[PDB]
């Protein structure tokens, strides 16, 4: 189901809108872009980030135990 | 794009261990006497003497 | 010859849909083989293992 | 036994993303491969008109196959008799059953050949460090006579003679058959028999890349201008009073 | 009135790919869902033709897996897409559970019952697909796992016995395996038709987990070259790994022809089921080991009983966020020791982890989200 | 053989097999060595130390190799 | 097959042991004879369809094992043949 003109109710909401072909695809593309995914990275490495290096020290860690224990010396 | 893996995949269906051709049978004359049709298997087809 | 230059592209063949893929279609014929041609040449260059070798063991026919 | 060491990492000519395979150095490897190998290693898969497109030519391809007898179909008696050898046939030669395999070289087989690269762990590397590297027993470590050593062999007991000096060769034009010389062609056409695909899908590889460059900026421009009209909307919100 | 509208065969279309009211928000997160759709044909396409020169029996099986890749003409792309097709897949697949993990979207039951369901089917179906060639990974492969069901109390060995058509993954068993690997396909698209049924009900989530009534956008023009783009981003992943690295994430054993006498030190699924054969083997316990597999699967079912946050995304909650992660770095972990051998470390990370995965999920994400909703007064 | 062919692998090998890592993990290959060597009921057996010298010779082998391969 | 049909375990067992077989290659590579078990089928006269011509001459006796329903008329056929041989009259001159 669904529809448009049934979906909810709207009321003192203006939209300008712009045609596709009188503006630019890519504004200010590297200015602002950049800028932006830097700040969307600092918002969410302290949740993402630590999980992860967390698993990479227990898989290098992990590894070193385990080639390291089919050695031995005296005994 | 869309010509090459179509065609690739219409050519999938036509060559393979099916380049035989071989063949090139020497047919011994004196076995078939008069009167009669001998068949032979000429590059998988029946060859008729 | 930069500003009417795609103003006479969309004047003359992307106005109608008729030339338009008409275009596309006689542009995809030459392309292909500009490409095709064109990429060989580089795959052929980074090389020069493949049947560069065939003037030799061949013409021997 | 439960120790083991890893092949290093040998600068095939094959190595790079968009690289092919030295057709010259194939040929020499068949030529390792049809003497040395063959008497010990089955290699199913491949025929002689495979050949063709990649080293040799019609003519030599045909000559190669006519230097053997196959054991062609029956004929009126049902018989099963020998033929010159066409470019039809395959390479499966060494010996009928597996098991004629361990009454030979002892209780083990000369795994086929066709396949060996791809199945290995390490490519052409795993076999070239293999071959080239044999060497001696050090403390403790006895045999059994037939189990040879070599390092890079899970295990290290294994079954196969060290087989790389013994200088046979036709390399043509003149190339010297020292043991590492001998290793790196029939590796690398080894390398041919288990990915005949290699060069060509390199090359369409190379296409995918070239076309993907000039498609992905465009597509994403095409996508980008249509939500050119969202993303530059503007809002305002004007309620009464 | 127009022609796509009233077309009762255009109406469907019109309906689920033109008119639809989309959320103007829905970020990649949401191409999956096409991206699923587009490799389901894929593997279905390339299937096809491979099943025009593949041979159903153990004495051609391989031989003909061989003949395709060095005499028909194309065949070892086709054998590639395939192969690697099934590896994306999976890649989608992951990516599509995840995503309705952390956005709230299985808060849609029976839509996201309907995609355990497509979960399940294509897991059975991708496992009777790797034992086909009839090589010693799918050999092995498909005796450790058909095995696991003679662990369910006294129906377990008549119950192997019987998928197997004998004692052993014999003849019976490869052709038994070809036909439900083909049909299976098939009903998983109907079941996709049911599961995109359902979601029609509602529409699409969005990151916000706010209701997007408000601020809805056609599909037709904003989500259809949305996914297109993003259909052309998973063929540079596929064709990246079928023509330049098509054994990468392949086993090289399966290169050599099953030997019912030699089991492989080896030994180890696809990478897509490695955190569940991981789960498996960190039991010392026949039954409670493949209790706790199929369980690290089932559990999907169990999600939205187990939601407890007042708000519907992740979006807004950090501490859940921080779990969740944990989950997925949980999963990594699961795979990695899940490639390797039951000896050293691996044994009691491998043990811990699996502990922690049903820790997270069953009492870790919950009780955050009851401390999240009181930090908000909620 | 006896005398007449000159291997590029025995070549390089030398010059590779001599260097700094290698000259250590032999050391302790001798080492180890003269141990075993030295009784009669053991088993501590010097399979690990000639594993570790081969790896770093052999790494500085494929490095240095190859280049003059024709 | 004819266990279940005709004769016992025991009679059935012993028929299959009054032939010899080819059994399977042992460690040589080999090819030897075995006694017969009941696992095998009834495959025998002689390998190539062209020893057949070779023998009865340029003609094979068609395999048993699906006569009756590959004929037309089923037993009938083969009964009315089998018991109905005659001789040949005026001006039909044969082959030997
Ligand atoms: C230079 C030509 C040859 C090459 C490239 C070659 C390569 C190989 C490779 C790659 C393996 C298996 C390695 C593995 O299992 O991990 C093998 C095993 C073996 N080959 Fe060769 N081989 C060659 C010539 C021979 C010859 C002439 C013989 C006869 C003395 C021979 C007898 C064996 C045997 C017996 C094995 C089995 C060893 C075992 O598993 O116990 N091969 N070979
Ligand atoms: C053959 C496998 C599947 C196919 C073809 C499929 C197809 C789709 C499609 C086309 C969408 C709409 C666009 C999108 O959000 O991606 C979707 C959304 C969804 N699917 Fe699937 N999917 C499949 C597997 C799954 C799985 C494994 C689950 C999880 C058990 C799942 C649960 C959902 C849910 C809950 C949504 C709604 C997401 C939202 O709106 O935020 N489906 N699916
Ligand atoms: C009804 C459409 C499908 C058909 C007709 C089909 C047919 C085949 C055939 C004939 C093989 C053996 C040839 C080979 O190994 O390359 C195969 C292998 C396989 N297929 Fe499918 N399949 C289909 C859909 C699927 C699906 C849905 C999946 C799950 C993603 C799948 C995953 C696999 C896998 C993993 C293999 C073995 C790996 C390999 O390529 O060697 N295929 N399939
Ligand atoms: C032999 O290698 C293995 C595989 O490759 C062939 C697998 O695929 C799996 C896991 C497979 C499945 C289907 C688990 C899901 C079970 C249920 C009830 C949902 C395991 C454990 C494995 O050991
Ligand atoms: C508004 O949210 C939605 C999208 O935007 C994220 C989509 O992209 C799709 C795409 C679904 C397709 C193309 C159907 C594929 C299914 C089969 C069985 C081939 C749907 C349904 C959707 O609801």
């Amino acid at each position: 189901g669904r529809q448009f003109g049934h979906l909810t109710r709207v009321r003192h909401v203006i939209t300008y809108s712009l045609s596709p072909f009188e503006q630019r695809a890519f504004p200010h593309y590297f200015s602002k872009g950049i800028p932006n995914v830097l700040r969307r990275t600092r918002a969410c490495i302290l949740r993402v980030a630590p999980p992860f290096v967390a698993f990479y020290l227990v898989y290098t860690w992990g590894t070193q135990e385990f080639e390291k224990s089919k050695r031995k010396n005296p005994a | 794009a869309a010509k090459n893996v179509v065609s690739q995949f219409v050519s999938s269906m036509s060559a393979s261990a099916d380049v035989l051709a071989m063949s090139k049978i020497e047919i011994k004359l004196s076995d078939i006497p008069e009167g009669k049709n001998m068949a032979f298997k000429w590059r998988g087809k029946p060859l008729f003497v | 010859v930069a500003p009417t230059l795609t103003a006479r592209l969309y004047s003359l063949l992307f106005r109608r849909t008729s030339t338009f893929a008409l275009t596309i279609v006689v542009g995809a014929l030459f392309f292909e083989r500009a490409f095709d041609q064109g990429a060989d040449a580089i795959y052929e260059h980074i090389n020069e293992g493949k049947l560069w070798k065939h003037i030799k063991h061949k013409y021997e026919n | 036994s439960d120790l083991e060491l890893h092949p290093p990492s040998y600068p095939w000519s094959h190595r790079g993303l968009l690289s092919s395979l030295d057709h010259t150095s194939i040929r020499r490897g068949f030529q390792v491969y049809k003497q040395v190998c063959s008497s010990c290693h089955s290699m199913d898969y491949v025929a002689y008109r495979h050949l063709v497109g990649v080293c040799y030519t019609e003519d030599e391809a045909k000559a190669l196959a006519e230097e053997v007898e196959v054991q062609d179909g029956p004929n009126e008696d049902g018989e099963m008799f020998m033929r010159p050898g066409k470019l039809s046939d395959y390479f499966p030669k060494p010996y009928p059953n597996p098991e004629a395999a361990r009454a030979a070289n002892n209780g083990a087989l000369p795994p086929d050949l066709s396949y060996i690269v791809r199945a290995r762990h390490g490519g052409e590397d795993y076999v070239f460090s293999l071959l080239t590297g044999y060497c001696e027993p050090p403390t403790g470590v006895s045999l059994r006579e037939g189990l040879y050593f070599n390092p890079y062999f899970p295990g290290q007991a294994i079954g196969m003679a060290p087989p790389i000096y013994n200088e046979v060769l036709e390399f043509d034009d003149g190339t010297p058959a020292t043991m590492s010389q001998v290793a790196k062609d029939v590796c690398t056409f080894l390398r041919w028999a288990a990915e005949p695909e290699h060069d060509h899908r390199k090359r369409m590889g190379l296409k995918m890349l070239l076309m993907m460059g000039l498609l992905l900026p465009l597509v994403y421009a095409m996508k980008r201008h249509k939500w050119s009209v969202l993303k530059s909307r503007k809002l305002a919100y004007r309620p009464p009073k | 009135t127009n022609i796509r509208k009233s077309h009762p065969l255009m109406k469907i279309v019109n309906n689920a790919f033109i008119d639809l009211p989309a959320p103007s928000n829905i970020s990649s997160w949401w191409n999956f869902g096409s991206l699923l759709g587009i490799c389901l044909i894929l593997q279905i396409l390339t299937g096809l033709f491979l099943a025009m020169h593949y041979t159903s029996d153990t004495t051609t099986a391989f031989s003909s897996v061989t003949h395709i890749c060095r005499d028909v003409n194309y065949g070892w792309i086709i054998r590639y897409m395939h192969a690697n097709g099934a590896s994306m897949f999976f890649i989608c697949l992951y990516m599509h559970v995840g995503r309705g993990l952390y956005y709230g979207s299985y808060t849609f039951l029976e839509t996201w019952n309907i995609g355990v369901i497509l979960l399940l089917t294509v897991m059975a179906t991708a496992f009777m697909g790797y034992v086909l060639p009839w090589g010693q990974m799918s050999f092995w492969g498909a005796t450790v796992i058909t095995n696991l069901l003679s662990a369910i109390p006294y129906i377990g060995t008549n119950l192997v016995e019987w998928i197997w058509g004998g004692f052993s993954v014999d003849k019976a068993t490869l052709t038994r395996f070809f036909a439900f690997h083909f049909i299976l396909p098939f009903i998983i698209m109907a079941i996709a038709m049911v599961h995109l049924l359902f979601l029609h009900e509602t529409g699409s989530n969005n990151p916000t987990g706010i209701s997007s009534d408000v601020d809805k956008i056609p599909f037709h023009p904003y989500y259809t070259i949305k996914d297109i783009l993003g259909a052309l981003l998973l063929i540079l992943a596929l064709m990246l790994l079928v023509l330049f690295a098509p054994d990468l994430l392949g086993d090289p054993d399966n290169y050599t022809p099953a030997n019912p006498l030699n089991t492989p030190p080896h030994i180890k699924p696809e990478w897509y089921f490695l955190f569940a054969y991981a789960i498996l083997r960190s039991i010392p316990n026949k039954l409670g080991g493949v209790l706790a597999l199929a369980f690290s699967i089932l559990i999907l079912a169990l999600i939205p009983l187990l939601h407890t946050s007042k708000q519907r995304s992740m979006m807004f909650r950090p501490l859940s966020q921080c779990l969740f992660w944990a989950l997925v770095a949980d999963l990594l972990t699961l795979t990695w020791i899940g490639g390797q051998p039951v000896e050293h470390p691996y044994i009691t990370i491998g043990q811990l982890a699996s502990v922690l995965y049903f820790l997270l999920i069953l009492v870790l994400m919950p009780t955050a989200g009851t401390i999240e909703n009181k930090l908000l007064k909620w | 053989e006896e005398e007449e062919l000159v291997d590029p692998l025995t070549t390089v090998r030398e010059q590779c097999e001599q260097l700094e890592k290698c000259v250590k993990a032999r050391e302790r290959l001798e080492l180890c060595d003269e141990r075993v060597s030295s009784r009669s009921q053991t088993e501590e057996d010097c399979t690990e130390e000639l594993l570790d010298f081969l790896h770093a010779r052999d790494h500085c082998v494929a490095h240095k190799l190859f280049n003059s391969l024709k």
